[PDB]
């Protein structure tokens, strides 16, 4: 008390010098580490008191004498002591001069706090395993995820301020360092948030960091992939197009764009263009592109209005399906879709053989059993189709289309009483599955 | 027999079935925690064997 | 047959704390051509009724190997069908058997605008549960309980030895490539079939494998990650691909 701070500074420097000298001569290491800890504490007191006096610039010894002690702990394996030291460092009053040190220690804590412990080895900061911020209105950390997310949020909030705005006039080192820091902090944020399944917050956070991105493939690709998971489509399609423009070498990006075009958005021309782009450029990717083009052609056939173009689209689709099957004989999806497309032309035995081959490839497909059961209807074999529908219901007692087919088939073979029983069962199931 | 429209009208309406879940959980517990374990292996082996039998049956019925 | 003497002397709290019991259990369980599988398996199940942790944690590390072995041999052959009983039992005890009520896992979302302990200028979210209890296994709910038990296994990563992680990554390598020409390049021999995995299963798989990178195992984790990302790209699953891509760009 009432002690000038330079005396504390010089005694801390002497402590650091002695600790350097103590180890370099042929336990006492614990005493040296305790001296390092007390030097760090007195340096923290020095900085806080000098800041208080100034408000009424060379940090050189605190960082070394404190970090290197728990660095030696990490070399030895004293994780708990280092975690406690980091916690007591971060819980102290903020210092404007050491904001970068706060950034660094927060990042170091966050990096290890997700890949170095387990759920039952976690403790709150308020109990054991100068001025300090306190109070009852503060948010007390509860689990590892909460405090890790808080640290990442505050680090991101402060790191946006210190951005150099990608100046690139003639120098590049500062922008490269800032970009690396932003990339690593956002990677930590996204890996922390992914495991819990909150994709809208992740998408918003990624959209927040789009100011830095000018010619970066990684950030745009991550944002585009995050957008699809949330559910939004149009923005996802536009960002996918931009990514395609950026680097035209991969095939997964146009495939995803074509899938989104084919999906609930119900667009056709863009899907055809993407399929043609895919087929323009191993063998699995081009087989998938052929399959997608055939699916698009088949979809366009249904929404026609006249005669000839329907047959033209059907023959193009069957040719594409045949090519896709020829290029790869070890995928059941292509065989199943070829059998489904072939059945439209009423050519029964060939479709039956193809669906039999598909069942040979995989005998547990839901749609394959339904197609096999429905094929027997055209051949006038009702009991066998009923048995197949029964087996499928045994596999999926919570489906709807199969039970609709069961009702339709029962109404034609046995009688209406079984149809009424199935209908009341479906009503009971619908009541059970909803509120 | 016959099925009436009132049967469906009462099927859609809830009949207060929020109480039997307790005894369902109790019977599951009585079957798992305290029932004998020797016959469980036999019954599950028989279930697997009948699953194989029905898979073979559907496989041979596919061709015909 | 040391386990035979162990069961002879077994059938009080200080029973556990053996030097080579884990090795013997791995030796007996590594193949399905054993004879005491059912007695020793229900004995392993008999270690779970007690409430202490030094027993559940001591017996929990054997799940991935038996899961792979039985769910690959069955997808081909005689099937015991009794391992499913133990899986359903652990699922039931972790979904219901805590005190009478079920489990509703939840947490909060920190808010920057609200002053906190470390800074000054939250709604409950459920990611699992409640899960209705299962009684039998079918091709519609099996992956759900498998993912749930994997999540249960992924809560005490510190305790198990390195051999458990090695077995886990070895299983993770060939499971997702078993039915593609890629495994022929890696020279894996065995069952030439495929398994229709789900998205959540591989999400928890990536969560589990991410810890193994900084615990010695380096090459196996890298090749497993490459296989996982290849399978995800072939299957067009957005979230696993995103997670794998994020992990890739964070290695020094």
């Amino acid at each position: 008390t009432a002690v000038p701070p330079y005396r504390l500074r010089v005694i801390a420097e002497a402590y650091a010098t002695k600790g350097l000298c103590l180890e370099k001569l042929p336990d006492r290491e614990q005493d040296v580490i305790t001296c390092y800890e007390k030097a760090g504490d007195i340096a923290l007191l020095y900085l806080q008191e000098i800041e208080r006096v100034i408000l009424s610039e060379l940090g050189f010894f605190l960082e070394t004498g404190l970090q290197r002690a728990h660095v030696l702990y990490f070399k030895n394996g004293n994780l708990t002591r280092g975690v406690g030291r980091f916690r007591e460092l971060l819980r102290a009053v903020e210092t404007r001069t050491t904001q970068n040190l706060r950034m660094t220690i927060a990042r170091q804590l966050a990096e290890i706090l997700l890949r170095g412990m387990c759920e039952q080895s976690y403790w709150n900061p308020l109990e054991d395993p100068a001025r300090v911020y306190s109070g009852e209105n503060i948010f007390c950390p509860q689990e590892n995820t909460e405090e890790a997310l808080l640290l990442l949020l505050i680090s991101e909030s402060m790191a946006n301020r210190d951005a150099v705005l990608s100046r690139i006039p003639e120098h590049k080192s500062d922008r490269l360092i800032s970009l690396q820091s932003a990339s690593v902090v956002y990677d930590l944020l996204t890996i922390a948030l992914g495991r819990r399944g909150q994709y809208e917050m992740l998408s918003e956070c990624l959209e927040r960091a789009m100011k830095f991105a000018f010619e970066e493939f990684h950030l745009w690709y991550q944002f585009a992939l995050s957008l699809m998971a949330a559910g939004k489509s149009a923005r996802a399609v536009k960002v996918l197009k931009e990514c395609i423009r950026l680097k035209p070498d991969d095939a997964t990006i146009p495939l995803l764009a074509a899938k989104l075009c084919m999906g609930s958005l119900h667009w056709l021309e863009e899907a055809e263009k993407f399929a043609k782009t895919v087929v323009d450029v191993t063998s699995e990717f081009k087989a998938k592109g052929y399959l997608a083009l055939g699916l698009t052609y088949s979809l366009q056939a249904t929404d026609a209005s006249l005669r000839g173009m329907q047959e033209v689209l059907q023959r193009k689709a069957l040719l594409a399906f045949q090519r896709a099957h020829s290029l790869s004989p070890t995928d059941h999806q292509a065989a199943f879709y070829l059998a489904l497309q072939l059945a439209i032309s009423r050519q029964i035995p060939e479709a039956l053989g193809y669906v039999r081959q598909a069942l040979q490839l995989q005998g547990d497909d839901a749609n394959s059993l339904h197609l096999l059961a429905l094929l027997l209807s055209a051949q006038k074999h009702y009991h066998d189709a009923l048995n197949i529908i029964d087996m499928a219901l045994s596999e999926y007692p919570e489906n709807f289309i199969l039970l609709f087919s069961k009702v339709k088939l029962q109404s034609l073979c046995r009688g209406p009483d079984e149809a009424l029983l199935t209908c009341k069962h479906m009503l009971q199931i619908w009541k059970s599955c909803y509120n | 027999e016959e099925i009436t429209f009132e049967a469906l009208k009462k099927a859609i309406d809830t009949s207060g079935m929020e109480e039997q879940e307790k005894e369902k959980r109790r019977l599951v517990i009585e079957k798992f925690q305290k029932a004998p374990f020797e016959e469980i292996a036999a019954q599950c082996e028989s279930k697997a064997n009948l699953l194989h039998d029905r898979l073979a049956q559907i496989l041979e019925l596919t061709i015909r | 047959g040391v386990v035979e003497e162990w069961l002879s002397e077994f059938k009080l709290p200080n029973y556990a704390t053996k030097s080579s019991l884990v090795s013997s259990l791995y030796k007996v369980i590594q193949e399905p051509q054993s004879e005491l599988l059912e007695p020793v398996c229900h004995q392993l199940f008999e270690f779970y009724r007690s409430g202490e942790e030094q027993l559940l944690q001591f017996t929990l590390q054997f799940l991935p190997e038996l899961i792979w072995c039985y769910l690959a041999v069955s997808a081909s052959v005689h099937s015991s069908g009794c391992i499913e009983a133990l899986l359903l039992g652990v699922y039931n005890l972790e979904i219901v058997d805590k005190q009478g009520h079920t489990k509703v896992l939840s947490f909060t979302i920190p808010s920057l605008s609200k002053p906190s302990v470390y800074h000054e200028p939250l709604s409950k979210v459920v990611y699992s549960g409640p899960h209705p209890q299962r009684e039998m296994l079918t091709a519609q709910n099996r992956f759900e309980v498998l993912t749930f038990l994997l999540l249960c296994y992924n809560a005490a990563l510190t305790y198990m030895p390195s051999v458990s992680l090695q077995s886990l990554c070895q299983i993770c390598s060939r499971i997702c490539v078993c039915g593609y020409p890629r495994q022929h390049v890696r020279k894996y021999k065995g069952i030439s079939s495929r398994i229709p995995v789900s998205s959540g299963f591989m999400v928890q798989m990536l969560t589990g494998i991410y810890f193994a990178f900084y615990n010695g195992e380096w090459d196996l984790a890298q090749k497993a990650l490459d296989d996982i990302i290849y399978r995800a790209q072939l299957e067009l699953y957005p979230e696993p691909l995103l997670v794998a891509n994020a992990i890739k760009a964070s290695l020094p």
